[PDB]
């Protein structure tokens, strides 16, 4: 069983009558209490991407090939989008309700603060786990040892 | 009586799954090459390093006292060279222990298919 690590730099808006307000945020650790179901608003035009990450998701913005931006949904954040559907700037991208925390299984580090209002944009750098099993057969031997950290392309097995 | 004996040593080991047979073979020939390997490193002969490796596991004086009264110089053309392959860096160290665990693999498949 590997584990394997994923990065990316996304962003979040957020009202600011909500921001449980940390620099890091471990995984369950709640973020953003707020009011009412705020509705997230694509600061941004494009295609989206939604990548489903166990409870939370991502969504990333992109004209023709290039990405314009990044979003993330914390749990209980919902999609209102379908993958590849075309979007436009100040849209209902998704909808957080209530608690919506970090996920169980991300991290957040060097967070960031844009306040205005209302309202509050966190620029969140997120890494996670995104683990995948292997099936070793007789005519293999594994290399690697018991829990060892892992190189890009490194032979395993 | 020494008929049933042997049949009973032979008996007192497990023969070997297709997996154990196959790791056998690898491992074996890991040895063999890294014997190879040691020989473009201090410049040995390829047998040389080879048997110097039963002379550390295949027992101690008992090995080289006994090939006869002549095989090859025990503390003289041997602990040289158990000394001349002592010093070499973690890249060539290595292959050492794989040709001491390696070579010794061929002996559980021999004791196997016994």
């Amino acid at each position: 069983r590997v584990d394997y690590l994923r990065k990316e730099r996304a962003a979040l808006r957020i009202p600011l009558s909500a921001w449980v307000e940390k620099e890091a945020y471990r995984p369950g650790e709640v973020l953003a209490e707020l009011s009412e179901p705020y509705l997230f608003r694509a600061e941004e035009s494009g295609v989206v991407e939604l990548k489903d990450l166990a409870e939370g998701h991502l969504i990333y913005l992109r004209q023709e090939e290039e990405v314009v931006a990044r979003y993330f949904l914390p749990a209980g954040m919902t999609p209102l989008v379908v993958e590849g559907e075309i979007v436009e700037v100040g849209q209902p991208l998704a909808e957080g309700k209530g608690l919506l925390r970090l996920p169980r299984h991300m991290t957040a580090k060097e967070v960031e603060a844009e306040e205005e209002g209302d309202s509050v944009h966190l620029t969140l750098f997120l890494e996670w786990t995104e683990p995948k099993d292997y099936k070793v057969a007789p005519h293999m031997n594994v290399i690697v040892p018991e829990g060892a950290k892992v190189q890009a392309g490194e032979k395993i097995v | 009586d020494p008929v049933r004996q042997y049949l009973h040593e032979i008996g007192q080991v497990p023969l070997l799954t297709l997996e154990e047979e196959i790791d056998l073979a690898r491992k074996v020939e890991e040895g063999m090459e890294a014997i190879k390997k040691l020989s473009e490193a201090t410049g040995l002969d390829q047998e040389l390093i080879r048997e110097v490796v039963r002379a550390k596991i295949l027992g101690t004086a008992r090995i080289q006292k006994i090939p006869g009264l002549k095989e090859k110089p025990d503390p003289k053309t041997v602990e040289e060279v158990d000394g001349k392959l002592k010093s070499l860096p973690k890249e060539l160290k290595r292959y050492l222990h794989i040709a001491r665990e390696g070579e010794a693999a061929r002996q559980h498949l021999i004791e196997a298919n016994l």
